[PDB]
RNA sequence: GCGGGGUGGAGCAGCCUGGUAGCUCGUCGGGCUCAUAACCCGAAGGUCGUCGGUUCAAAUCCGGCCCCCGCAACCA
RNA sequence: AACAUGUUCUU
RNA sequence: GCGGGGUGGAGCAGCCUGGUAGCUCGUCGGGCUCAUAACCCGAAGGUCGUCGGUUCAAAUCCGGCCCCCGCAACCA
RNA sequence: GGUUGCGGCCAUAUCUAGCAGAAAGCACCGUUCCCCGUUCGAUCAACCGUAGUUAAGCUGCUAAGAGCAAUACCGAGUAGUGUAGUGGGAGACCAUACGCGAAACUAUUGUGCUGCAAUCU
RNA sequence: CCUAAGGGGGACUCAUGGAGAACAGAAAUCUCCAGUAGAACAAAAGGGUAAAAGUCCCCUUGAUUUUGAUUUUCAGUGUGAAUACAAACCAUGAAAGUGUGGCCUAUCGAUCCUUUAGUCCCUCGGAAUUUGAGGCUAGAGGUGCCAGAAAAGUUACCACAGGGAUAACUGGCUUGUGGCAGUCAAGCGUUCAUAGCGACAUUGCUUUUUGAUUCUUCGAUGUCGGCUCUUCCUAUCAUACCGAAGCAGAAUUCGGUAAGCGUUGGAUUGUUCACCCACUAAUAGGGAACGUGAGCUGGGUUUAGACCGUCGUGAGACAGGUUAGUUU
RNA sequence: UGAUGGUCAGAAAGUGAUGUUGACACAAUGUGAUUUCUGCCCAGUGCUCUGAAUGUCAAAGUGAAGAAAUUCAACCAAGCGCGGGUAAACGGCGGGAGUAACUAUGACUCUCUUAAGGUAGCCAAAUGCCUCGUCAUCUAAUUAGUGACGCGCAUGAAUGGAU
RNA sequence: GGCGAAAGACUAAUCGAACCAUCUAGUAGCUGGUUCCUGCCGAAGUUUCCCUCAGGAUAGCAGAAGCUCGUAUCAGUUUUAUGAGGUAAAGCGAAUGAUUAGAAGUCUUGGGCUUAACUUAUUCUCAAACUUUAAAUAUGUAAGAAGUCCUUGUUGCUUAAUUGAACGUGGACAAUUGAAUGAAGAGCUUUUAGUGGGCCAUUUUUGGUAAGCAGAACUGGCGAUGCGGGAUGA
RNA sequence: CCAUCGACCGAUCCUGAUGUGUUCGGAUGGAUUUGAGUAAGAGCAUAGCUGUUGGGACCCGAAAGAUGGUGAACUAUGCCUG
């Protein structure tokens, strides 16, 4: 009485194309949430140090 | 009783075999596959006859059967029973299943329809290919037309059309009637009942060598 | 009812090769991944722990993260009307590198190589690749090779 | 289900913050009080005319429950709750598991 | 359209799953009695209703010709 | 308290 | 489509909740009687419909198959 | 070149049946106070290198050897398959055009290669 | 389901077969040999595993604490489950290591409410103390219709909104089932397969059976049978002319062209159907919206009355029976 | 149901109907003239009776603890539970085997089993599926009618049976 | 509520609960309708959850407004390099399971020279839930400036370490900046409509005797679309 | 404006100085945690189209439910008088 289609993926490649399908965004520098905490933990101290290392030579 | 032959004659489902997921199946109508003669030598026999599918189609095992007595009946009371031998060269291993619905009178109130209708086992069929042969005769050559007539009656007994083939080869072995006299005389076959041995130039030479004692070395 | 679990459907995928079951050799233990690295994701079903999703099996990608016994590859998933960036955690079993990329960084090196011979030489080279142009003239002698003519055959039977 | 009746797990006391010896019970739901705000709530709503004023649960399909273990650390008389997986049967402190014995039927 | 069945004189096995048909009642003899009845001892008794096929081998499987007894056979 | 029965036909 | 039954020669338990097959009648041996019945003292007799499975262990628990008796099959 | 220790790839290295093996190495081999483990010094432990032996392990060689590996004017451009037509055929199916392309079969060849360290007639 | 069937370490090797040892045999335990897993690993199936993931021994509680990241299902929400790290605290081992439950793929549960554990920390608002109550963090009590209402029937007295998204006719596709016709020829037919028949098989046709389906119609296509009347089909019962025979004649049987012409009167039943009686040259079968209700009839079916049986506690039910019921 | 009552009415009342009444009456049901009869079952569902002895049982009251809110305990009405009655209350009213000197049949026996196992009657009946039952009669011919028969799907005794 | 010798009868043509006014424009996931022109863009019948199945929410598909920029690196495509796969086919004198026939042994193992079993070499035939092998089509990744090389800075991470890891300073390599073809340009955001019954064709494919039947896969269509042809016809 | 590593404020976990109504205080330093925050404000008000929710809610449509009234001139039944 009730009994219909079930199921289809007709039309769902063709709507997926209209706007799609788009490659994520690449960027130089990768988001570090994920990465292993104590890499990332130190990576902060080598970037610190570096900045300040720069900011000593540049002033001689 | 059983439908007409016409409702399961081409291949249209995946083969269906009696296993461990249809157990309930029954005994196919054809018990017997080699008749006449079954243990005369290959020598005896050079010459053999076969009946070849030119169908994709599917032979219930009562066509088979019924086909087979027709042919060995015929041959046996023309050239008696010694003289050839028959090999049905197909066995139903196909499932033929069926729905049941009610013939009476108001049988749509008692049944169910199209609603689960996977079908019980109903019978057994054999998948035929085109080019496929169904039965082979081997004789002598004096009882060509004997045999022929024997399997012209019996492709009566089949769905669709087949055709008569004179093989070149000697009897059921895959060799042409002179390979085999060269084969022969040269001592590399020997006897094996109703089949042959040939003269294997690998493995262990002193076996080789005893088995064929009459072998001509070349 | 229907069965949609983790491993449904990886019968044959999963399965170790024929003759090639048991201890896995060391070599897979000692390869080195460093992050940006490009590595093809194959599961091994003798090892159930770090296994890819049956999706990633096949699949190449950029390592990301390295902890004590696996990578952390980076797959990009097409979900719907885009691609969704993927974070799988893959022991090293389950990972190889890619070959392709070591055949690049050699072109890159032969082409670094061969700028230089031509800028101390003098002049420029190309470098990049061609695809197969068609062939050019040629004189075929028939010295011994004189052309042999062939017909069609008539059919025959041999049953 | 048999489990021991001692157990050395960590403590999360002040004192402790390491693995201490606990005693194992099984925890038991304590009387629902008549002062409680749920059920003052509930008594004032039900007086008067109106009937039965809210659901009650009829159709129970579990068999089971999860069983929690209570253990307390035999120093600082801290506790832990932990829950199990459900099982019918349950008992602490059970008789081990003899291994290569024949059986006396 | 079906569903069973046709094995001694009559009731039943033997069939399922080919090679090897038995008991029961009843008849033909002896035992016992004064003679019977009963009782006991023995003995004969069906190549399977019939015609076909498959089979090395058919009461046993697969068809046909009869007899026995029935179950099912619009409808709005 | 319990205790039913006795083939046919004679000489 | 369901439901119950299948256990000595007969009619029934035991199943459930695994470890032993219990009851009445019947059968057989001896006794009491002139004899028989009743009665008394003894003895045999069900591998649990069947093929599998699990379990250390199957009448029992878990499927297929076979026979027996039943319930449901409605709205036009 | 032999051998040992630790290996990589993990049968061209495996398996059966014979035979041979100098030097060193390895091995079997002797013993039970001590550490240690056993129903048993068999295995495990320890001690001597002293009394012996290449018999076995191990290494190599042999076999119209089994297995394994490799190749191919072997089968076969076959089976299968992408694309095409208002192609053929009642249909099952088949051919053609532009492409890809097996397996079995047959025949022939081979039977570990090698890294680090030490040592040797 | 499991305190091990979880974790670590160690030693060993399994099914099965062969050959041997008092009672001892097919099956007791002891010995050796072969043994790629043919075993075992809680439980379905698939995958995985041999100095182990199996068996046995020893020690254990990582089946723990904090809170993030990720995979599958996916909206890239929840739940379930799983993966790799960080920071603790532990187990085991000589050690490298390994361990965040069960070798992997299933084995499960919101809001509100209650209850427990933790900080014993916050609040009870005129200020305090002690009871009591309320919060914060983490679990448990459960929703299996499993993203999670608190829930018995009957209507043959019936209503409304709709539905041809959906049943009860015709029609359409199909043709299993029904009906009809072929091919082969084992046998029957005194001899002889085919005068006449014809098993085992096998190819079709038809839409006069019954199903299957749900395309049309639910702002309605009048829903049995008979009566009446016309016409069509041929798969021919009779009548015309013929061919065949196991055609002497008579009778009969098989077949061809043929639908020109006919194919009846009655007992019982609402009947189509069935079944007898009788006449006849013969008493063929079918179609036309299962022809034909503004042509009839209204016996049946199928509104409301009533009775019975079985069923139901009951209201009531019943392809069970019975009687009365407006045909524009 | 004997009036301080039964049955019924009303929002209430110093309120009503039966009632100008009193068991030969009023009220509530079932069956359905006469004749002849009206079997067995109180296990179930109801209805009803008994309470000195008695488990559970509300509010109030009682005792204890507490600073108190409160908590706990005992006691505890009817009701429930325990025990009896009642079918012209609702209703209900059995299986499997064997057995006689032809055969058949089974008066007879064994066994399981209920609250009781459908008695007297009656029947293919307006109640019987199978079924157009079988036999007889009626007709030329009868799915009709009538008389018989009865393991009766599913007849049956005031849910009244047979006349 | 009445009244009923009982039909759910009768109670002013109204009765399985009269008539009148009001609450009341009661609510409806359901049926019907919904009013001028031209221009530009232009769908969906699919995903997840729902007492959800004639309905919603959610994502998708569509429009509008733009904004940041101006050839940056993008693409329903090829080439080159490199992965994954267990379908088609094939195979069974290869494992598992199925399966016809002899033959030679074994009798130490059970019957009547056999009869079956056992062993060995053979022989006919098979598998959606078998398999050593194994395509075609389809599918992942790469082809540089966010690069390569040289020197040596940072750190609490890492190494026995002066070893590494990650991110850097300074130096060098220039239009062939490292395959093809194309590119009415690229990136980014907000907001909202309709839709959430589909159906057809080739090929693959499941149930069913089959169906203009029922259910999937990829692509193209019809729906939403006229036009020439197929007489006629989504 | 975008990607990324930090710093600041509140919540959570740890640490715990000088001191003390000795149980308070919380200096200082940490932590794969957390917020609809900071880091040289952007808002408030009026108006317009579109979109949302409550309202009769685009228009017309139930079968029902409730409150207060009016009928025994028909008809049902009793009674009284013909
Ligand atoms: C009354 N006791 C009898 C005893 O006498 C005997 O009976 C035989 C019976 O077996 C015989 O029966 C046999 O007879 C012959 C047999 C001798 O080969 C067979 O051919 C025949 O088929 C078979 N019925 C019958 N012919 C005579 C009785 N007395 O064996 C049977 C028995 C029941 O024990
Ligand atoms: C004595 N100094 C304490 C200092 O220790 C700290 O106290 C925290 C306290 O705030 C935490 O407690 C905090 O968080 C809990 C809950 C969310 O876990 C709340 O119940 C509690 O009210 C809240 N203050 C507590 N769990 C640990 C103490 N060290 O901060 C508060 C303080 C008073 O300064
Ligand atoms: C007028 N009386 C007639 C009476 O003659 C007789 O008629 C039959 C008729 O019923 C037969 O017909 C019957 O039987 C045939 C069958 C034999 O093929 C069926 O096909 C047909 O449907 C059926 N009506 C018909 N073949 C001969 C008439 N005399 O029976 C029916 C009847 C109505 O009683
Ligand atoms: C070799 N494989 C082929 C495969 O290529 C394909 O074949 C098609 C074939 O079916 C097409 O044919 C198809 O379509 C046409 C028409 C509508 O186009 C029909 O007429 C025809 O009946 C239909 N089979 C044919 N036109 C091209 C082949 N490549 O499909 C069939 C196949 C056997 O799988
Ligand atoms: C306490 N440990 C901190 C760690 O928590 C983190 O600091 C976060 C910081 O990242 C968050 O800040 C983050 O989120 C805010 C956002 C809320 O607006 C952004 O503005 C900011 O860019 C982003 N980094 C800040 N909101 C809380 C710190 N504790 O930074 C690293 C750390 C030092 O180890
Ligand atoms: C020039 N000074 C800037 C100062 O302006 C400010 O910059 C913020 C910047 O931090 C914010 O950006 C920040 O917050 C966003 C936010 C979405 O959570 C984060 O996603 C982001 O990572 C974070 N850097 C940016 N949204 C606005 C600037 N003015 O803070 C950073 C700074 C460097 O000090
Ligand atoms: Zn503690």
């Amino acid at each position: 009485m009730a009994k219909s289609k079930n199921h289809t993926a007709h039309n769902q490649t063709r709507k997926a194309h209209r706007n799609g399908i788009k490659k994520p965004k690449t960027y130089k520098y990768p988001s570090l949430k994920g990465v292993d905490a104590k890499f990332k933990r130190n990576h902060r101290y080598a970037l610190h140090g570096t900045a300040k290392a720069l900011a000593k030579a540049r002033a001689e | 009783a059983r439908r007409p032959a016409r409702c399961y004659r081409y291949c249209k489902n995946k083969p269906y075999p009696k296993s461990r997921y249809n157990r309930a199946v029954p005994d196919a109508k054809i018990r017997i596959y080699d008749l006449g003669r079954k243990k005369a030598t290959v020598d005896e026999f050079p010459l053999c006859i076969h009946l070849v599918s030119n169908e994709l189609e599917q032979l219930s095992s009562e066509a088979l059967e019924a086909a087979r007595i027709c042919a060995n009946k015929y041959i046996t009371k023309v050239s008696g029973r010694d003289s050839f031998h028959l090999r049905v060269r197909v066995h139903p291993f196909h499932v033929l299943r069926i729905n049941k619905m009610l013939s009476c009178a108001g049988a749509d109130r008692l049944q169910q329809g199209m609603r689960g209708a996977w079908g019980k086992p109903h019978g057994l069929a054999a998948r035929v290919s085109i080019g496929q042969i169904i039965m082979s005769a081997r004789t002598k050559d004096s009882n060509k037309d004997v045999v022929i007539e024997g399997l012209r009656r019996a492709r009566y007994k089949f769905p669709g059309q087949q055709k008569i083939i004179i093989s070149k080869k000697w009897g059921f072995t895959p060799l042409n009637r002179d390979e085999y006299i060269a084969k022969k005389t040269n001592g590399e076959v020997i006897d094996d009942g109703a089949y042959v041995k040939f003269l294997s130039r690998k493995g262990n030479l002193e076996a080789n060598l005893q088995q064929f004692p009459n072998y001509q070395y070349s | 009812g229907k069965s949609r679990g983790y491993r449904s459907g990886t019968r044959y995928a999963f399965q170790r090769d024929f003759k090639k079951h048991g201890a896995i050799p060391l070599s897979t233990y000692l390869k080195v991944y460093k992050v940006g690295d490009i590595v093809d994701i194959k599961a091994n079903g003798s090892i159930q722990k770090g296994m890819p999703h049956k999706y990633y099996h096949g699949k190449t990608g950029i390592v990301y993260n390295v902890t004590k016994s696996s990578v952390g590859v980076i797959i990009n998933k097409v979900v719907g009307n885009r691609y969704i960036e993927k974070r799988v955690n893959l022991r090293v079993e389950h990972v190889k590198h890619s070959a392709c990329r070591q055949e690049f960084l050699n072109r890159v090196k032969s082409n670094a190589a061969k700028k230089r011979e031509a800028k101390a030489n003098g002049e420029t080279v190309y470098l990049k690749r061609q695809a197969a142009k068609p062939r050019g003239s040629r004189i075929i002698s028939t010295e011994g090779n004189i052309p042999q003519t062939l017909a069609p055959v008539a059919y025959e039977t041999f049953i | 289900v048999n489990v021991p009746k001692t157990r050395k797990t960590y403590c999360k006391g002040k004192e402790c913050r390491k693995h201490t010896q606990h005693k194992v019970t099984q925890y038991k739901a304590g009387k629902a009080s008549l002062f409680a705000q749920g059920k003052r709530r509930y008594d004032r709503k039900q007086s008067g005319y109106g009937g039965q004023t809210k659901q009650i649960f009829h159709k129970k399909a579990k068999t089971t429950k999860k069983v929690v273990l209570r253990l307390e650390c035999v120093v600082c008389k801290t506790k832990a709750q932990l829950p199990l997986k459900r099982c019918k049967h349950f008992e602490l402190g059970g008789d081990k598991k003899q291994k290569g014995q024949a059986l006396q039927f």
